[PDB]
């Protein structure tokens, strides 16, 4: 069931809004794996919490500029969130 | 008064009642306002990004200069974070299109809380922005506003030594608009004048001083 990941995702996310720049150790691949669990979903599951604590890790650690190029496809599915 | 006037269905009605919200510390309104103008600037960015990235570039900046209220409000909020989002803008500036008209609202929603003394790093890349888009006009305000006195009036008296990077770029301005004479002089009496400085500067652990005076001598 989803409900472990939601959970632990929710969790994530607070526990990198409590500490910041003491995660940025941590940031590159919880990138990799949220960008898989959101882009290529194989599955029908919550996009909304995984979009949330993607966007609570980056307002705490300061990722602002890198995970563009490093990940050329983010700004490609965070465009089409608006159309689908 | 004048917002007053406004309407509240336009993304610029809630934007500008959010900024007057936080102004008067109204965590919770502005919270709100901010939501909406959210989805009042959706609309247009979804129906203006199906042709191309560059078209949606203008909603984009908005979305950005929007999403830039909430670390205002955690700068007035929590006295720890303060430092580190005044950092994360600066690198967060160095990413969008170096045109003056977006970089001036920028930094007017960025300025409600870091007024132009407390960060310079950012606006001396404004005014040589301003002054290399053949507005020097507003590099000039902007270089004396970040000095404190114009020295265009007392054309007798030194530049002020404080502040060496301010200094410098003014310099560097008075040269190349109008006047390739006085500039020489002022700049001879300011190597002079900062190298006569470092003498009397014994840093035993401070060792972030030396170095950035070192180059700006060369
Ligand atoms: O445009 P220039 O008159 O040639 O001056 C440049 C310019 O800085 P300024 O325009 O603010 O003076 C560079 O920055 P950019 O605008 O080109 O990005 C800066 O390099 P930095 O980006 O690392 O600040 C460089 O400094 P340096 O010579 O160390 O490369 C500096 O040259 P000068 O200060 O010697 O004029």
């Amino acid at each position: 069931n989803p409900g472990v990941i939601n959970n632990v995702l929710a969790t994530i996310g607070e526990l990198a809004q409590v500490s910041g720049l003491e995660m940025r150790k941590w940031v590159d691949e919880l990138f990799i794996i949220i960008m898989d669990m959101l882009q290529d979903s194989s599955l029908l599951a919550k996009r909304q919490v995984a979009l949330w604590t993607l966007g609570q890790l980056v307002a705490s650690t300061g990722y602002v500029v890198e995970p563009y190029r490093k990940y050329p496809t983010l700004l490609e599915v965070l465009l089409n969130f608006l159309k689908t | 008064e004048y917002t007053c006037m406004i309407p509240r269905d336009t993304h610029d009605g809630a934007f500008y009642r959010a900024v007057l919200a936080l102004h008067q510390d109204l965590f919770s309104l502005a919270q709100q306002c901010i939501d909406k103008a959210r989805d009042l600037l959706d609309a247009e960015l979804t129906a203006m990004a199906g042709e191309s990235y560059s078209r949606a570039y203008g909603a984009m900046v908005s979305c950005h200069m929007l999403s830039e209220l909430e670390e205002v409000i955690q700068y007035k909020l929590v006295p720890e974070r303060r430092e580190i989002i005044r950092q994360i803008w600066w690198e967060r500036l160095q990413g969008c299109q170096r045109i003056v008209e977006d970089w001036q609202k920028i930094l007017m929603v960025r300025s409600l809380v870091v007024s132009p003394h407390e960060d310079m790093r950012t606006w001396l890349k404004y005014a040589s922005l301003c002054g290399k888009s053949g507005r020097l006009a507003l590099a000039h305000k902007t270089l004396v506003l970040l000095l404190g006195v114009d020295p265009s009036r007392q054309l007798d008296h030194p530049l002020p030594t404080v502040h060496p990077q301010v200094t410098y770029a003014y310099m560097k301005n008075m040269w190349k608009s109008a006047r390739k004479i006085d500039a020489f002089q002022h700049m001879q009496h300011f190597v002079q004048t900062m190298q006569q400085q470092a003498q009397h500067a014994i840093a035993t652990e401070d060792q972030q001083h030396k170095q950035e005076l070192h180059k700006l001598m060369a």
